[PDB]
């Protein structure tokens, strides 16, 4: 009988039913594999469990529990649940909202890639590159969010100044 | 482990990870893409020999 | 035009910081007295 999890391959030449140990399950990565584990993951069960975490453990493993707790509370009773975390539609100010007004130089970067990252999809899925494009994807993304949390995305070589994003143009003296 | 896998390409586990590598499952931890392709969906490393040289190891030792 | 001049209903401070806050996921939701929508534009 076997003991592990993988594929079979019938030797006949020694006479014996060797099992690579190699089965298959699924993992995703970047954006998309939170997405999941965020739907997933019931409010109601890690509250519960928390709540033990609590009261019961010292005050060293219950401190953490308790700053974790709070956000716990928050999506749930607020209702709005986490799934919303992730960002598949990214809005678009409107025009008269925006030295050449950034924005719009960032906004471009994003629908460049966005696209690229379609046309690159529905042809070749070399992953390599589908990976390294992704990246350039979440990057931009972020771009608009909050520029300089990671780097600092400048127009090209002589325009070194952080395109003011979004939250740039909401928070400063 | 958040910019380890959401810029990056660390993949994050989802179901059973039956199999181990040292220790059981992950449950909803992570590992590198090459234990992935390796433990995950199997591995099988060759091998080969010099030309004219014998071994120190049977058939399927 | 002699007319008593005019009363803002709302500033360009308050819409535009509504959208511009929904720019960014920012669900901003301008409810009334008892929990209910209002037209900001």
């Amino acid at each position: 009988k076997s003991d592990v999890y993988g594929r079979v391959e019938v030797d006949l030449v020694r006479n014996v039913v060797r099992v690579v140990e190699s089965y298959d399950i699924d993992a995703r990565m970047g954006a998309e594999a939170i997405q999941q584990l965020l739907k997933e993951l019931d409010l109601e069960a890690l509250e519960k469990e928390l709540l033990e975490e609590m009261k019961h453990p010292s005050r060293a493993r219950r401190a953490k529990a308790r700053k974790r707790l709070e956000v716990v509370r928050a999506f749930l009773d607020s209702g709005n649940r986490p799934e919303w975390m992730i960002l598949e539609a990214v809005p678009v100010l409107p025009p008269d909202l925006r030295a050449t007004s950034d924005l719009n130089d960032l906004y471009r970067r994003l629908i460049n890639r966005n696209n690229r990252l379609k046309k690159l999809l529905a042809q070749g899925a070399p992953e390599i590159i589908i990976r390294n494009e992704k990246r350039m994807l979440q990057e931009a993304v972020d771009a608009l969010l909050d520029n300089g949390r990671r780097g600092a995305p400048v127009t090209n070589p002589g325009s070194d100044r952080p395109l003011r994003s979004l939250t740039d143009i909401l928070s400063g003296k | 482990l958040e910019q380890v896998l959401y810029f990056s390409k660390y993949i994050v586990l989802d179901p059973k990870g039956a199999i181990l590598n040292g220790v059981p499952v992950e449950k909803r931890q992570l590992l590198t893409d090459e234990e992935y392709r390796e433990l995950r969906y199997g591995k099988q490393e060759t091998y080969p020999l010099p030309p004219g040289v014998d071994a120190l190891v049977k058939d399927g030792e | 035009k002699g007319e008593d001049v005019p009363e803002p209903s709302v500033p360009e401070s308050f819409r535009v910081l509504v959208k511009e806050l929904q720019a960014l996921a920012l669900d901003v939701q301008t409810l009334d007295e008892k929990d209910n929508p209002v037209d900001i534009f």
